DNA sequence: GGTATGGCACTGGCCGTCGTTTT
DNA sequence: AAAACGACGGCCAGTGCCATAT
C-alpha cells in the first residue's frame, strides 16, 4: 500500500524497504520505528496515561520487571534464557555424557529464568504490598506501559508496547465495572478518530466461562485486535499466594471479600498503525489529530538576506519551544525547492501549520500562515502566533 | 666597542660605528675618581661581568649628522600632512548654522542661506563632528553634525526616519556614519573625546592601516592646561594650601569649562531631559529639531577651543616626535572573533552559575532557621535571638460504580466558580507573607515583582544577616553586628539575652583545645557578654563591614575563623567571593564593548584562502576608547583596557585579553621594556655626573643585573626586605615614587608581622639612609629635585614643558610628588612615541603589512600577517636599540651597555596574553586555552634566532 | 551507617520495594533489585523529563530514536553472554535421542551462534540508525541521536542479570571538531548534574584513557561510601563505525562546510537509575540546629518532587467540602499539577502526623479547606522548605502554584 | 602619605491611595 | 449618594563600607 512508502519515506518507519512488510508490523519483528513514529507512540501514550491515570485517585503506577529469575513452572511458550557462559566453560573442557543431554535440557528449562511475557504477573506480585497505599480499601489498580516479548513462528522474537491497568473491584459489582471501563475504553479510542466508526467492540467468554471484552479496529484488509478486557476472577490471587487468606483480604465497606481481577491490556504499537491508516485519507496528507501529531508547525524563510531571517525564525523557534510546541526547523538550509514540493513534504509528516518569514517581517511583522485541513493561506503579525496556536490546540483538545 | 670604564660590556664593533661613530667624544672627563669612591665606599664593587654574545647587522639608513636629527627628519615627514591640514581649520570661517535641520538619510551639505543638499561624504581634508547615539535602543548612532572650514554637515541615521518592526542586533560596517575618501588623503579629524566619534565610523575598522588619522581637544586641554588626579577635586569643590594663581589656568570634565577658560563668553546650556539617554526612540522622532540644535552648540564650541588650543601645543611641544606619537597613539585596534561571544556567554553563564550556587546555599540555611518559630525556640540561640519574631493577622474588610454523570463535573467546577466569584472582599492591595516572620518577609520579593523567584532570592552575602545565619564565629566566640561599632564578636561574661547558650558554646569549643584584642566597649550593653571589634588591616577604632572580604581567607586558613557549630563551607563562600568580584564590578563594562562583525564580502583575501577560516565564524574588530593623555602625566586613559590584570587561576573573568586574537592567516608580535621605569631614573643620575654607563650604585645594578645571583633590584631587594619579589614592585616604586617615610612607615605596619611597631621608624632607615641632598639612595634627589624646580619644567629629551596648572610661577611648592613623578612618566611616554614613529617608519620603508595594535601599560602589540612574524619583530628589537641610544645621547652619554640594548625576548602569538609559555585558565574556563578554543602556545625570541631566520636581512626576498 | 534510616524512609513511603534483605548497597547499584514505587517511578518519569528537555527538545539538530532490546542473528562465540533461546522447539528436542555423546555437546557452538542475545548498550542500536538518520539534517555532520532505556547486565544460579534504565546521546562531528564538542558537552552535562543537586559540589568529574589511546571523561557522585561513577563520555571515533559499514565508504560521508568528511562518533550514556538514587541520597540530612530540628524531610527539587501539592479537608458538612474539593481537584489536574487527594482517608491521622507523612514524602505544599473556604474561600497552605501555614484566596492558587514551578524551573 | 570609582546594603524622608471615616 | 483622611506602600537620595587600579 502507498501509506508502507509514506511512512517509510518520511521517517515514521525505520529498517530499509526489504524489510518492512504487514507481517512483520503486525507480529512485532520489524527492525523499529522512526523519530516521527517514536514521538508519535509516545504523544499516544501521554495521552493514554492523561485519560487513565491521572485523573483517577483510585489508580497508581507500578514498575515491574522484564525478566524473574528462580525456580519455574513447566509447560509455557516464553522466551527461556539459556546460560551461554556455562556451556562456554563446559566446551572448554567438553565432559564426554551420553544420558545427560535431556537430563541437562530439564536441568536448564528448570533453573534458568526467561523473558516477560505480560505485565499482568508483574502488576500482581505488587498487589499485597500496593494495598497498603489506600489503606485496604479495595476497589483500585494498577496502570503501566512496558514492552512484552513474544515468540513468532526458528522461532523468532517480537516486541510489542502494551498499556495495562489491572482493577482490583469486590465481586459484587464486578461485571458493572466491566462494562464501565469498556465503555471508556472505546470512547477513548473513539477520541481521536476521524471515523470514530470503525472502532468497535465484542463479547466473548473464557474456556472456563468468564466474561470479556474485546476492542477491533477495522483495518482495509481486516479486523484486527487492537486491546482486551477480561474478569479473571480471583484464581490467579489465590494461586500467587497459596494457603493463608488473611493477608489478601480487602475492605468493602466493612466487609472482608477477596478480590476479583479485571484486566484491561491494550497495545500501543498496532493502535499507532491503526491511527496512521486511518489519519490517512488528491493530495497525499495524513490528517492526524492535533493532540497526536508528533510535530506541529514548519517554520521556513522565504527571499532576503539569510543573517536578519535566520534570527528571527531562531528567535520564534525558541518562543515556540519555550511553550510546548514541536518545531521542524526547515530554515537551517534555503531548500531552494518550489513551495508545492515544500508543502507536499510537510504534507505527508502530518504538520498542522506552515509560517513562511521574510524581510516583509522586519518591514511590519507579517508572516505568511498555511494550514494542513483547509490547505489555506493567511497573514499575521508574529506575535500573535504563539498565542493563537495554542488556543487552536486547546480548541481541538476541549471539542 | 667590547667594554669602557668600570668594565661594563659596551655595544658591539659595527652597531656603535653605525649609529655613534668613534669620534666627537671625550673619555669623560679623564677622572673616573668620584664614582670609584662611591662605589668602594657603598661596598658594591662585585664583578659578575660575564660578557654576552655579540652580533653585527647591517642598520637601515639613518639621516641627518646624528641620531637625534634622524628622528626628527621621520617626525616631520609623519607630521607635515595632519599639521598642514589642522592650519585650514585654523585660517578659515563659516556662516552661520542654518535656520533649519534636515530630513533625509545619510550626509546633507548646508549652504550659505540654509539650502541643503544631500552628498555621499563631506569630502573635506579637515572636520571637527559629534556624534549623538541612541542608548534605549542599542549602539547604532542616531545622528551627528560635522563642521567644515567652508560650510556645515548634518548625517541623520537610517534607522531614525524609517519605522521597522525590528533592526539586526548585530552590528555590522553597513550601519555606521561613513567617512570614505576612496582612491588630500591624509585626513584629519577633531573633536572632544573623539575616541567615542570616531567608534562610529565606517571604514575605521578595516583591516588595511587607515591613512585618516584623529585628534582630540580633551587629550591637548590635559597636555597644556590639564589638572592632576588630586587637582581636579580641588578645582571643582572650590569653583593648594598656600597657592591659589594655578586656579584660573585649568579647566575639568565637559566642554563647556573648557571653552569657559579658552575663550569665555555665553554659557553652555545642558538640556534638562537628556533625550539621548533617557527618553526612548520615539521620543527623538519629534524633537529632531532642538536635539539637533543643541548638538551644533558641542561643535561649535569645539571649534573655537581647537582655535585657542593648537598654538599652545604646537609651542610646548616643539619636537615633532610629539605630534606623531599623539597622532599614532590614538589609533588602537583590537580584532576578535565568535569566539567573543562564546567568552561572554561563557563567562556571564559560570557567574551566574556560581552566584547561585551560593545563594542557594544562604537559602538552605534561611529555610532551615526558619522553623525554630515553634515554642519561642529562636529565643534560645546565640545567633538569631535579636531579629524581629512576628506575625501580623490576616485581615480583610468589615461501593458502587458511577453512571454516566456528566453532570457531577460540570456542577462541581460550577460550585467552584461560584467560590471564584468572591474576589470582591479582598483588598486591592495584597498583604506581603504574614505568616512568615520578618526577616524572612525582608528577603522575600513582592508577589508583584516582574522577575519574581521562589524563597528569598534577595540573601546575599554582605548583609546584616548572612554571617549571622551562617553561626559564624570568631577563635570560639559567635560573631555580633552593633549599629555604630559595625562587626565583631561577643564573648560571654559577666529579647532576653541568651547567656547559658553564648556559655555552653564556648564551653562545648574549650573541651577540644581574658581574651585580649580591639578594646572591650562597654556602650554596647549586653550585661552578660563582651563586644570585641573585628580587627582590621587598618589601625583600631574603624568599622569593618562583611567578614566575607578576600583579606580574611588566610585567616580563616588558620582556623580562628569558622562557621562549624552552625554550618560549614566558609571557605568555599570565600572562594566563589574572590572567583567573582572581579567580573561582578567590570560585566556591564566588558558586554557593552561595541563589536562590528565585517561581512565576508569585504574581507582581505589572505583571510579566506587560509585553511582556519572558518565559514561560520564572525571576524570582527573593536576599536578601545581611550582618552590619549587623559591624566596630567600624558598617558592615554581607559577603565576597560589599559589595565595592568592579566588571566589568574582562580578570576573567572581574568581572560579578558586573551579574547583578542589575531584573524586566520594574522599574527600578533609584542614586547615589553625591562623595567624601563627603573631605566630611565637610572640613566637619568649616571648622566648627572659623568657621561658613562654606569656611573653610581643603581646604574650598575640595574645594568647587566643577574637573577640567578639576585642581583637585580627587585630580587635584591626582596632578600633584603624577606617579601616576594613580585610583591616588591610596590615596595620600590613607591620609593622611587618619593612615596617618603610615612608611606615606608604605614606599609610596614599594614603588609605583614614584624615591620610594625618602632621598626616602622626604625626600618625605613636602612633603605633611606646610611651614617637631604646625599648619602647612598638620596643621589638621585639632587637631578630631579634641579629639573622640577626650573622656571619652566621640562622633558630632559623631548621638550614638553609640564602643564601650566604646574608650572613654578603658578603653584610654587604644592604638588611637588606629582611634579617630580611626572619627569619619569613623561620620559616613558616620550619612549612609546619614539617607538612608535621608529616601527611606523621602518614598516613604510621595508613594505611589512603589519600595523599597531595597542599599548598596554607600557607594553607594545602589533598585528602582522604570518608570511612577515619574523620580520616584524626584528624591527621590533632594532626599534628598541634605537630608541635606547636616543635617550643615551640626549643625556650627554656617548655609549649604550649592550645588556639594555635589546628586549628580553618578543613574542610572536595568535592572542594577546603576558607570556606565551603560560595557559590562561579560568573558572570561566578551567579547559586549556590550547584545548578550550584550539590555539597554539606560541614562543619568544631573542635577536639571535630573529638574525638567523631572516638572514641578517629585512627585505621580504632573501 | 547513617543510610539505614534513609533506606528505611525510602522502603516506607513505597520509593522502593521489597525486604530490609532484598534492599540493599549491592543490590541497588548492581540493578538486581525487585524495583521500584509509584513515587520512585514518579521520580524516575521526573528525572527522564528533565534530561530529554535539557538535551532533546531544545536542540534543532538532535532526533529521538528507538533500539530494540535483543539482538537476533549469529554472533561472534567469544562474548559468552546470554542468549535467547524458545523453548516450543526445547519441547520438540525432549522426545528422542541423537548423537548424545560428543558432538551434540559441541552443538553448544551452535547454541552459541545461531542464538541472540539481550541487549548490553544503547550505542550500538543508535549506530545502526547513522545512515538512515542523514536524510533528516541533509548530510550535515554536526548532528545526534538521544535515547533512553533499559539495558542488561550480567552479576555475580551463579551470575544473575540486572536491568538499568539509562539515557544515551550519540553525537557525530567533524573529525577536527571533536576534541572542542567533547569538552563542550562534557561543560553542559556537568552543569546539567548540578542545576538540582542542593549540594553540587558532590557531584565531580575526571579524565581517562583507554588501551587504546582514546580521550575519555568521567562524572562520579560522592556517596556515603565513596565516589560512584554515574556518566561517561567517550570519543570513540572511526572504530566502530568502520567496522559496521566496511566497503562503499563514501556512504558514510557527511557535510561539513564544504568538506564532506567521515565523522566522529562521541558517545555521552548517564544512568537515571543511579542518578535518581545520587538524588536521593543528597536530599537527606545526614551544626547544632540539625542536631536540635530532627526533622526528617527528603528536600527534593520542585522540578524532581513526584508529588507537588497535598489536599486535605477540615472538620464541616462532609458534603460541601467534598464538592469544594473534587473541583480543586479537578482544577489543579487540568493545569499539569500532581495532587495527593488525602481528603478521603478519614480523620483518624492528626495534623502533626500529616505533616511529617507528607515531609517523608516530599511535597511541596499543604493545603486544607474548611467551611471558612465555603464562607469566603480563604485556605490553609503550608510550604514545605520553611513548614508555615498562610492564609490565601482559592481563585489564586493554581495561577501562584503554575507560576511557582515555572519560576523554579526557568532559573 | 592622600586621594577618587563602581557596587551594593541600610536608612530617613517624600508623596500616594485605598480602605476608612464623615456629611 | 458626595467629599476628606490615617496607617501603611514605591521611590529618590544620602551615608557608609569594600574590591580594583597604582
Ligand atoms: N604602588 C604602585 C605600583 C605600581 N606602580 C607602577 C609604576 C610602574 O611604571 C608600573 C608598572 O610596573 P611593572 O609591574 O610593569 O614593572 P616594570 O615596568 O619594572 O616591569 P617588570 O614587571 O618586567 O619589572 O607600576 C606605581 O606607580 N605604584
Ligand atoms: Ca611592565
Amino acid at each position: 500500500e502507498a501509506l508502507l512508502e509514506i511512512c517509510q519515506r518520511r521517517h515514521f518507519l525505520s529498517g530499509s524497504k526489504q524489510q518492512l512488510s504487514r507481517d512483520s508490523l503486525l507480529s512485532g519483528c520489524h527492525p523499529g520505528f522512526g523519530p516521527l513514529g517514536v514521538e508519535l507512540r509516545k504523544n499516544l501514550a501521554a495521552e493514554w496515561w492523561t485519560s487513565v491515570v491521572v485523573f483517577r485517585e483510585q489508580v497508581f503506577p507500578v514498575d515491574a520487571l522484564h525478566h524473574k529469575p528462580g525456580p519455574l513452572l513447566p509447560g509455557d511458550s516464553a522466551f527461556r534464557l539459556v546460560s551461554a557462559e556455562t556451556l562456554r566453560e563446559i566446551l572448554q573442557d567438553k565432559e564426554l555424557s551420553k544420558e545427560q543431554l535431556v537430563a541437562f535440557l530439564e536441568n536448564v528449562l528448570k533453573t534458568s529464568g526467561k523473558l516477560r511475557e505480560n505485565l499482568l504477573h508483574g502488576a500482581l506480585e505488587h498487589y499485597v504490598n500496593c494495598l497498603d497505599l489506600v489503606n485496604k480499601r479495595l476497589p483500585y489498580g494498577l496502570a503501566q506501559i512496558g514492552v512484552c516479548f513474544h515468540p513468532v513462528f526458528v522461532k523468532s522474537i517480537g516486541e510489542k508496547t502494551e498499556a495495562s491497568l489491572v482493577w482490583f473491584t469486590p465481586p459484587r459489582t464486578s461485571n458493572q465495572w466491566l462494562d464501565f471501563w469498556l465503555r471508556h475504553r472505546l470512547q477513548w479510542w473513539r477520541k481521536f478518530a476521524m471515523s470514530p466508526s470503525n472502532f468497535s467492540s465484542s463479547d466473548c467468554q473464557d474456556e472456563e466461562g468468564r466474561k470479556g471484552n474485546k476492542l477491533y479496529y477495522n483495518f482495509p484488509w481486516g479486523k484486527e485486535l487492537i486491546e482486551t478486557l477480561w474478569n479473571l476472577g480471583d484464581h490467579e490471587l489465590l494461586h500467587m499466594y497459596p494457603g493463608n487468606v488473611s493477608k489478601l483480604h480487602g475492605r468493602d465497606g466493612r466487609k472482608n471479600v477477596v478480590p476479583c481481577v479485571l484486566s484491561v491490556n491494550g497495545d500501543l504499537d498496532r493502535g499507532m498503525l491503526a491511527y496512521l491508516y486511518d489519519s490517512f485519507q488528491h493530495r497525499k496528507v495524513l490528517k492526524l489529530h492535533p493532540c497526536l501529531a508528533p510535530i506541529k508547525v514548519a517554520l521556513d524563510v522565504g527571499r532576503g538576506p539569510t543573517l536578519e531571517l535566520r534570527q528571527v525564525c531562531q528567535g520564534l523557534f525558541n518562543e515556540l519551544l519555550e511553550n510546548g510546541i514541536s518545531v521542524w526547523p526547515g530554515y537551517l538550509e534555503t531548500m531552494q525547492s518550489s513551495l508545492e514540493q515544500l508543502y507536499s513534504k510537510y504534507d505527508e509528516m502530518s504538520i498542522l501549520f506552515t509560517v513562511l518569514v521574510t524581510e516583509t517581517t522586519l518591514e511590519n511583522g507579517l508572516i505568511h500562515l498555511r494550514s494542513r485541513d483547509t490547505t489555506m493561506k493567511e497573514m499575521m503579525h508574529i506575535s500573535k502566533l504563539k498565542d493563537f496556536l495554542i488556543k487552536y490546540i486547546s480548541s481541538a483538545k476541549n471539542v | 666597542l667590547r667594554h669602557n670604564p668600570l668594565d661594563i660590556q659596551m655595544l658591539s664593533r659595527g652597531l656603535h660605528e653605525q649609529i655613534f661613530g668613534q669620534g666627537g667624544e671625550m673619555p669623560g672627563e679623564a677622572a673616573v675618581r668620584r664614582s670609584v669612591e662611591h662605589l668602594q665606599k657603598h661596598g658594591l664593587w662585585g664583578q659578575p661581568a660575564v660578557p654576552l654574545p655579540d652580533v653585527e647587522l647591517r642598520l637601515p639608513p639613518l639621516y641627518g649628522d646624528n641620531l637625534d636629527q634622524h628622528f626628527r627628519l621621520l617626525a616631520q615627514k609623519q607630521s607635515l600632512p595632519y599639521l598642514e591640514a589642522a592650519n585650514l581649520l585654523l585660517q578659515a570661517q563659516l556662516p552661520p548654522k542654518p535656520p533649519a535641520w534636515a530630513w533625509a538619510e545619510g550626509w546633507t551639505r548646508y549652504g550659505p542661506e540654509g539650502e541643503a543638499v544631500p552628498v555621499a561624504i563631506p569630502e573635506e581634508r579637515a572636520l571637527v563632528f559629534d556624534v549623538e547615539v541612541c542608548l534605549a535602543e542599542g549602539t547604532c548612532p542616531t545622528l551627528a553634525v560635522a563642521i567644515s572650514p567652508s560650510a556645515w554637515y548634518s548625517w541623520c541615521s537610517q534607522r531614525l526616519v524609517e519605522e521597522r518592526y525590528s533592526w539586526t542586533s548585530q552590528l555590522s560596517p553597513a550601519d555606521l556614519i561613513p567617512l570614505e575618501v576612496p582612491t588630500w588623503q591624509e585626513q584629519l579629524v577633531v573633536g572632544h573625546n573623539v575616541s567615542f566619534d570616531r567608534a562610529h565610523i565606517r571604514e575605521q575598522y578595516l583591516i588595511q592601516g587607515s591613512r585618516m588619522r584623529f585628534l582630540d581637544t580633551m587629550s591637548m586641554h590635559m597636555a597644556i592646561s590639564g589638572l592632576s588626579s588630586f587637582q581636579r577635586s580641588l578645582w571643582i569643590a572650590a569653583k593648594a594650601i598656600s597657592s591659589w594663581d594655578w586656579l584660573d589656568i585649568s579647566s575639568v570634565n565637559s566642554l563647556a569649562e573648557v571653552h569657559r577658560l579658552y575663550v569665555g563668553g555665553p554659557p553652555l546650556e545642558k538640556e534638562p531631559r537628556e533625550l539621548f539617554v533617557k527618553g526612548t526612540m520615539k521620543d527623538i522622532r519629534e524633537n529632531f529639531q532642538d536635539l539637533m540644535q543643541y548638538c551644533a552648540q558641542d561643535v561649535w564650541a569645539t571649534h573655537e577651543v581647537f582655535q585657542q588650543q593648537l598654538p599652545l601645543f604646537l609651542e610646548r611641544c616643539p619636537h615633532p616626535v610629539t605630534l606623531a606619537g599623539m597622532l599614532e597613539m590614538g589609533v588602537s585596534y583590537l580584532p576578535v572573533n565568535q569566539n567573543w561571544e562564546r567568552y561572554l556567554a561563557e563567562a556571564q553563564g559560570t557567574y551566574e552559575e556560581l552566584q547561585r550556587e551560593m545563594k542557594k546555599s544562604l537559602m538552605d540555611l534561611a529555610n532551615d532557621a526558619c522553623q525554630l518559630l515553634s515554642g519561642e525556640r529562636y529565643k534560645e540561640d546565640p545567633w538569631l535571638w535579636d531579629l524581629e519574631w512576628d506575625l501580623q493577622e490576616f485581615k480583610q474588610k468589615k461501593p458502587c460504580s458511577e453512571e454516566e454523570e456528566f453532570q457531577q463535573d460540570v456542577m462541581a467546577r460550577a460550585c467552584l466558580q461560584k467560590l471564584k466569584g468572591t474576589t470582591e472582599l479582598l483588598p486591592k492591595r495584597p498583604q506581603h507573607l504574614p505568616g512568615h516572620p520578618g526577616w524572612y518577609r525582608k528577603l522575600c520579593p513582592r508577589l508583584d515583582d516582574p522577575a519574581w523567584t521562589p524563597g528569598p532570592s534577595l540573601l546575599s552575602l554582605q548583609m546584616r544577616v548572612t554571617p549571622k545565619l551562617m553561626a559564624l564565629t570568631w577563635d570560639g566566640f559567635p560573631l555580633h553586628y552593633s549599629e555604630r561599632h559595625g562587626w565583631g564578636y561577643l564573648v560571654p561574661g559577666r529579647v532576653v539575652c541568651p547567656y547559658r547558650a553564648i556559655e555552653s558554646l564556648y564551653r562545648k569549643h574549650c573541651l577540644e583545645q581574658y581574651h585580649h584584642g580591639n578594646g572591650p566597649y562597654n556602650d554596647v550593653d549586653i550585661p552578660g557578654c563582651w563586644f570585641f571589634k573585628l580587627p582590621h588591616k587598618d589601625g583600631n577604632s574603624c568599622n569593618v563591614g562583611s567578614p566575607f572580604a578576600k583579606d580574611f581567607l588566610p585567616k580563616m586558613e588558620d582556623g580562628t575563623l569558622q562557621a562549624g557549630p552552625g554550618g560549614a563551607s566558609g571557605p568555599r563562600a570565600l572562594e566563589i567571593n574572590k572567583m567573582i568580584s572581579f567580573w561582578r564590578n567590570a560585566h556591564k563594562r566588558i558586554s557593552s564593548q561595541m563589536v562590528v562583525w565585517l561581512p565576508r564580502s569585504a574581507l582581505p583575501r589572505a583571510v579566506i584562502r587560509h585553511p582556519d577560516y572558518d565559514e561560520e565564524g564572525l571576524y570582527g574588530a573593536i576599536l578601545p576608547q581611550v582618552v590619549t593623555a587623559g591624566t596630567i602625566t600624558r598617558r592615554a586613559v581607559e577603565p576597560t583596557w589599559l589595565t595592568a590584570s592579566n588571566a589568574r587561576p582562580d578570576r573567572v573573568g581574568s581572560e579578558l585579553k586573551a579574547m583578542v586574537q589575531a584573524p586566520p592567516g594574522y599574527t600578533l608580535v609584542g614586547a615589553d621594556v625591562d623595567s624601563q621605569e627603573l631605566w630611565i631614573a637610572a640613566v637619568l643620575g649616571d648622566a648627572h655626573f659623568a657621561g658613562m654607563h654606569g656611573c653610581t650604585a643603581f646604574g650598575w645594578m640595574t645594568l647587566q643585573g643577574r637573577k640567578s645571583r639576585g642581583t637585580d633590584l627587585h630580587s635584591k631587594t626582596a632578600t633584603t626586605v624577606g617579601i616576594s619579589r613580585e610583591h616588591a614592585k610596590i615596595f620600590n616604586y613607591g620609593r622611587i615614587y618619593g612615596a617618603g617615610q610615612p608611606f615606608a612607615e604605614r606599609l610596614l605596619m599594614q603588609f605583614n608581622h614584624r615591620l610594625t611597631q618602632q621598626e616602622a621608624a626604625e626600618k625605613a632607615q636602612q633603605m633611606y639612609a646610611a651614617t637631604w641632598k646625599g648619602g647612598t639612595e638620596s643621589e638621585m634627589f639632587n637631578k630631579l629635585e634641579s629639573i622640577a624646580t626650573s622656571d619652566i619644567p621640562r622633558t630632559p629629551v623631548l621638550g614638553c614643558c609640564i602643564s601650566r596648572a604646574l608650572e613654578p610661577s603658578a603653584v610654587q611648592e604644592e604638588f611637588m610628588t606629582s611634579r617630580v613623578n611626572w619627569v619619569v612618566q613623561s620620559s616613558a611616554v616620550d619612549y612609546l612615541h619614539l617607538m612608535l614613529v621608529a616601527m611606523k617608519w621602518l614598516f613604510e620603508e621595508f613594505a611589512i603589512d603589519g600595523r599597531f595594535c595597542i599599548s598596554i601599560h607600557d607594553e607594545v602589540r602589533y598585528l602582522v600577517r604570518e608570511e612577515d612574524r619574523y620580520r616584524a619583530a626584528l624591527a621590533l628589537q632594532i626599534t628598541n636599540l634605537l630608541t635606547r641610544c636616543m635617550f643615551a645621547y640626549k643625556l650627554g652619554l656617548n655609549d649604550l651597555p649592550q645588556s639594555v640594548a635589546f628586549f628580553s625576548a618578543v613574542d610572536i602569538d595568535r592572542c594577546l596574553r603576558k607570556e606565551v609559555t603560560m595557559d590562561c585558565k579560568t573558572p570561566s574556563n578551567p579547559t586549556g586555552m590550547e584545548r578550550r578554543y584550539g590555539i597554539p602556545q606560541g614562543e619568544a625570541l631573542d635577536i639571535y634566532q630573529i638574525i638567523e631566520l631572516t638572514k641578517g636581512s629585512l627585505e621580504k626576498r632573501s
